[PDB]
RNA sequence: GGGUAGGUGGUAAGAACCUCAGAUCCGGAGAUUUCCGAAUGGAGCAAUCCGGUAGUUGGAAACAGCUAUCAUUAAUUGAUGAAUAAAUAGUCAAUUAAAGCAAUACGUGGUGAAGUGAAACAUCUCAGUAGCCACAGGAAAAGAAAACGAAUGUGAUUCCGUGUGUAGUGGCGAGCGAAAGCGGAACAGGCCAAACUUAUCAUUAGAUAGGGGUUGUAGGGCUUGCAAUGUGGACUUGAAAACGAUAGAAGAAGCUGUUGGAAAGCAGCGCGCAAAAGGGUGAUAGCCCCGUAUUUGAAAUUGUUUUCAUACCUAGCGAGAUCCCUGAGUAGCUCGGAAAACGUUAUUUUGAGUGAAUCUGCCCAGACCAUUGGGUAAGCCUAAAUACUAAUUAGUGACCGAUA
RNA sequence: UGAGUAACGCUUGGGAGUGAGAAUCUCCCAAACCGAUUGACUAAGGUUUCCUGGACCAGGGUCGUCCUUCCAGGGUUAGUCUGGACCUAAGCUGAGGCUGAAAAGCGUAGGCGAUGGACAACAGGUUAAUAUUCCUGUACUUACAGUUAGACUGAUGGAGUG
């Protein structure tokens, strides 16, 4: 039943499905470990659907990791705060580094 | 197929309860019993336990429920016949739908 | 092992009968004596063989 | 890459003690066969902020429910202690 | 037990004794072996009996028999009244599959035997699975209806072809007989009676 | 494919879902199959550690992901190549196989004791048993007479009964114990070497690849004719059919009253049977239920048999020549052992030595010789009957019933 | 049965509290022993015996509200510490190879093998339980890339040191 619907789908759409379900599976497991998962059966349905998707992808001699490595799309949104924190950290590091060398140099000069 | 399904009227032919008509609410095939409403009323002595949000109250006194009964003691009840009687069933297959249908053997009533 | 390289004939285990018919297990070993022959362009290669095989090589013109 | 090396976050007294005061420290449980570099890469590809450093704990299996009719052993855990830079605090739940 | 190197030893000699015995040239003879063995015969000078042996072989093959079974049947027929040269012919022809092949519902005698063993065959005062039962001159052999349910039918035609010592009506599947096969219906493939004397010497 | 109306494995209730677009469940065929383990990239204290190479994706690189591959031995082929010209040793690469395990069981071979008995003990027995090791197979081994053996004889091997505890063999003590013959189970006999001939190898072939041949009342080759186109295999590919195996479908016949918590017991009146095997149902049910007898059914995988065709083998009786071939460190013999029932001996085998002949030939018939007769060693393969059950299905028990 | 007998395996008094029950549990004050040790840090071994809360089936040679016992939860953070990614000693393994009825034994090249050699971090603070590991402060070492200046770079081998 379900295998027919996925069989109708092409290969590229299937690898998109696997990444989305992998991500969703991680979220369900994290929410369950934090006690915020009202529906505890969705873990099995994603895993079974994930296992089913693997079966259709392995009929043809195609993998799921290599096929997604050839073409993919990058990430976004998780950039602004990251660079703010990183810029602050390197600035603090450079201030300590510059201060330390100065103290040593003038001490050796004296 | 099966002699007793979920929903059809059924009666008891042996035991303390004789001629007890009821509706099968659930069938356990593995242990061969059957829950029939209104029959085999048992009264568990409901204690009090408080360890959950619902268990904080868990109001349970003399709740009367249903005890399972062996399927051998059950017998199908006839409804189509003008004079209802208790009999045995066949497993004829009508070519109209090619589906197996239960038919009594002391009459010609389907199911 | 103490065996020929041309054939596979090896030692022979038997009994050591003496006066009073006392039984003691003994071993007859074959006379493995070095021998050189000419095979594959006459290439001599020393091969430990039984004197019996040595006589066979000599009569078969092989031993030259 | 496959992201099976991030099994479950854990919240204890030690975790909440670290998870306050500027730099936050989040403690997860990871694949016992995974390495520190794999942990950093998994965190990069699924959260987006580079860990400052990673520490690892191995908790040995031990006997549990001793004396009960059927005794059982524990389960092998590898713990990872990520520490994000100053001023950044992301939520473990909600994406 | 080391680098035996058959090349090293074989070439080491190139003839020798072990070399030639093993000489890989060793072919297959995998067709020479079978056929010649298969089955032979002819007559010789010193024992005479050669004729008896060859004739015995032919007769057994005509009906697909093992020599042991033949010795049993000869023992059975031997004791009775007298010059029973009319009895053992009926005994050899009373085989159920033999009657099935002369009845005409099988292309060949062994194929008929296969049918019999597969449970096609219905008798009178009994039924039948074993393809060796000795039938009585006047006996019926009603054929199953399941076999006809598998119309290959080609058979029924052979049935009518028949041989006079068999009376079978085609399609209707039924058979019996009387006036057991005379020697005419037992053709010159094997028509001699000193095979009887061969078994008298070999079987008491 | 079957099959339904339930299911989410047990100690197990509850929560939350799935399921009539046909779920769970059963059967056939597939997919995935972490690490250790013959373990085989290297190591190692098992389930751990450390990598190389060729790709591909991020990085500015180190590096990090994702793939495939990387042990040893043997055989074949190719390349390279020492002492030392050539050539080999050696080195490298490619392809194909081998490794290991278990069925507390059967087979073969090698090795091989002792407790014990002899009322002690050494010959002997135990016993070629236990054990150790190697190689398998679905069985293995054996196998087509240089035989038995005393006759107007039988005509591969194997297994069973008898011959018989007989002939014999034994510090002639303890003991051991056949081979003929007869009655049975099954039955099958095949193929090379050499002659002769063909083609090719610096044709010094003495080698390679073909035709010819497979024996004992001798066979085959040489030359010359007649009759033959078949019958049969231990047989290859296919096609068709039948019988099964791995899920299943249908499958008859009872009410009343009494004791009783409860009837199926008991009693009355009936009914069915190709079903009166069994299990459950509140006691002891042919007719309450599941089943059983019987009739049936397979998409897929697999087993046996049959039919047809098709490769590959397979063929008789004469004449003349008087020529050639028929398995050599072999059979014998000597010196030490052994196998056979035999404690070594006619027969079989072998560690050391020696060593023949070629159908008017050689071996055998319990030392040996002659006559008579039997048989063709020193080359190979061989189904069946025979040995066993860890496992799958069905079933049985004057077998056990928690110290068995 | 012996028999409620032998034995209970080196350490005192009191006040307050908990508790249904206290010589035995908690706190306080003393008291008595150790003090080249019954003190503190670790190797080996042990393998959760560590911390918190609860319980008093069983174990504790008595008792117990208590325990190293049981239940539930939690606890072990390394570029610099101890060992691998570095090296070898005794010894082990060991392709070829030698020897040996078989199994196997010996052994070369290689490879393992610390109890040794080489190698960069110290002070303080913090939790009930971890700290040269977490935090603060101040450092050091080894790789890779870009860049500036100078310089010809110089090993799988030789030598010195080690
Ligand atoms: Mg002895
Ligand atoms: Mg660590
Ligand atoms: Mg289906
Ligand atoms: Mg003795
Ligand atoms: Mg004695
Ligand atoms: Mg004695
Ligand atoms: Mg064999
Ligand atoms: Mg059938
Ligand atoms: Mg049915
Ligand atoms: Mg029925
Ligand atoms: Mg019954
Ligand atoms: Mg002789
Ligand atoms: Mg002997
Ligand atoms: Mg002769
Ligand atoms: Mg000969
Ligand atoms: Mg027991
Ligand atoms: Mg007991
Ligand atoms: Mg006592
Ligand atoms: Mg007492
Ligand atoms: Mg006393
Ligand atoms: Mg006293
Ligand atoms: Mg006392
Ligand atoms: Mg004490
Ligand atoms: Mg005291
Ligand atoms: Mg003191
Ligand atoms: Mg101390
Ligand atoms: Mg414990
Ligand atoms: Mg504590
Ligand atoms: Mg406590
Ligand atoms: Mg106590
Ligand atoms: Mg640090
Ligand atoms: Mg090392
Ligand atoms: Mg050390
Ligand atoms: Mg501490």
């Amino acid at each position: 039943t379900v295998a027919k619907e996925l069989r109708q789908k092409s290969s590229e759409e299937l690898v998109k499905l696997v990444i989305k379900l992998k991500g969703e599976l991680l979220e369900y497991r994290f929410k369950l470990a934090h006690g915020e998962l009202d529906k505890p059966h969705l873990i099995n349905q994603t895993r079974r659907l994930l296992a089913t998707i693997l079966t259709i992808l392995t009929e043809r001699k195609l993998n799921w990791q290599e096929e997604q490595a050839k073409y993919k799309l990058l990430t976004k949104k998780t950039n602004e705060a990251a660079v703010n924190a990183w810029k602050q950290h390197l600035e603090a590091n450079k201030a300590k580094l510059l201060k330390s060398r100065a103290k040593r140099e003038d001490a050796s000069k004296k | 197929m099966q002699r007793i399904k979920k929903g059809d009227k059924v009666v008891v032919i042996t035991g303390k309860n004789k001629g007890g008509s009821g509706i099968v609410l659930k069938i356990m095939p593995a242990r061969q019993q059957a829950i029939v409403e209104g029959l085999n009323k048992v009264t568990r002595h409901k204690k009090k336990d408080q360890t959950t949000k619902r268990a904080a109250k868990q109001s349970t006194g003399k709740v009367q429920q249903e005890a399972p009964i062996f399927l051998s003691k059950l017998a199908l009840f006839d409804q189509k016949a003008k004079q209802q009687t208790i009999g045995k069933i066949k497993y004829v297959m009508d070519p109209k739908t090619n589906k197996k249908t239960r038919v009594f053997k002391k009459s010609n009533n389907t199911l | 092992a103490k065996k020929d390289q041309l054939t596979l004939r090896g030692p022979l285990y038997g009994n050591n009968r003496s006066h009073s018919k006392t039984i003691t297990r003994r071993k007859w070993n074959v006379n493995l004596q070095p021998c050189k022959v000419k095979t594959a362009d006459g290439k001599t290669t020393r091969i430990l063989v039984s004197t019996r095989t040595l006589r066979t090589l000599k009569k078969h013109n092989r031993l030259s | 890459d496959v992201t099976n090396v991030l099994l479950k976050p854990v919240l204890t007294e030690k975790v909440y003690f670290n998870q306050m005061g500027e730099t936050k420290k989040y403690v997860f449980v990871v694949n016992p066969k995974a390495s520190k570099t794999r942990v950093k890469l998994a965190f990069e590809l699924v959260y987006g902020i580079k860990p400052l450093k990673v520490n690892t704990l191995i908790r040995k299996p031990t006997t549990i429910r001793g004396g009960s009719r059927f005794p059982g052993l524990s389960k092998l855990e590898k713990l990872a202690v990520i520490t994000l830079p100053k001023g950044i605090a992301i939520s473990v739940t909600g994406e | 037990k080391y680098t035996g190197s058959i090349f090293k030893r074989s070439r080491r000699l190139g003839f020798s004794l072990l070399e030639n015995n093993k000489e890989f040239s060793k072919g297959k003879k995998r067709k020479t072996i079978p056929g010649q063995h298969g089955n032979r015969f002819r007559s010789s000078t010193m024992s005479g009996y050669a004729q008896q042996l060859q004739e015995k072989q032919r007769m057994q093959y005509m009906y697909g028999i093992t020599d042991k079974q033949f010795r049993r049947l000869f023992r059975l027929v031997l004791k009775q009244r007298g010059n029973l040269a009319v009895n053992l012919f009926r005994v050899l022809e009373s085989r159920l599959d033999n009657i099935v092949y002369r009845m005409g519902f099988a292309p060949t005698r062994r194929s008929a035997r296969q049918l019999v063993n597969h449970g096609h065959v219905l008798l009178n005062d009994r039924t039948v699975d074993t393809p060796s039962i000795i039938l009585n001159p006047g006996d019926k052999v009603r054929l199953k209806a399941k076999t006809i349910k598998i119309p290959i039918v080609k058979a029924a035609s052979e049935s009518g072809v028949v041989s006079p010592f068999v009376e079978t009506n085609n399609k209707t599947f039924e058979g019996t007989y009387v006036r057991f096969p005379e020697r005419s219906e037992l053709p010159a493939g094997i028509n001699e009676s000193y095979v009887v004397e061969w078994y008298k010497r070999l079987v008491k």
